[PDB]
């Protein structure tokens, strides 16, 4: 069955709440597994302590940066980057979980959660999950964003793991 | 830059 992961989100360290995600391992196993393992930290690096550094109201919340030797921008569990697995799933509405990238076949650790349908990203970003619980928390996060994405307070992943 | 807004 598809795995579920959670983030406990904080705002300048003050707990906001939990967002849980279903990861579509049945459709994008490699991409789901990357996010899953980064969420548990089992490879020795991952999302715990990272921030949502780009939050654009009415669009998406992006995070997944963390420090490693050749960068501060995060990396996958397969070495630095990996290929776009497939584009089966679309950015159909709020709660979609999808990979950030720097063009084709540049998936690392960065991801975003859509707060709206973003169909212009279909075929450009690999959708691999969706918000299960805590969409209210994502909406709360969104209110700390801005039009250029800069956040007005530090939105962090205080804890994360697998449910 | 992050996913494009359009």
């Amino acid at each position: 069955v598809n795995p579920t992961v959670f983030f406990d989100i904080a705002v300048d360290g003050e707990p906001l709440g939990r967002v849980s995600f279903e990861l579509f391992a049945d459709k994008v196993p490699k991409t789901a597994e990357n996010f899953r393992a980064l969420s548990t930290g089992e490879k020795g690096f991952g999302y715990k302590g990272s921030c949502f550094h780009r939050i654009i109201p009415g669009f998406m919340c992006q995070g997944g940066n963390f420090t490693h030797h050749n960068g501060t921008g995060g990396k996958s569990i397969y070495g630095e980057k990996f290929e776009d697995e497939n584009f089966i799933l679309k950015h159909t509405g709020p709660g979609i979980l999808s990979m950030a990238n720097a063009g084709p076949n540049t998936n690392g650790s960065q991801f975003f959660i859509c707060t709206a349908k973003t169909e212009w990203l279909d075929g450009k970003h690999v959708v691999f999950g969706k918000v299960k619980e805590g969409m209210n928390i994502v909406e709360a996060m969104e209110r700390f964003g801005s039009r250029n994405g800069k956040t007005s307070k530090k939105i962090t992943i205080a804890d994360c793991g697998q449910l | 830059p992050g996913p494009l807004p359009a």
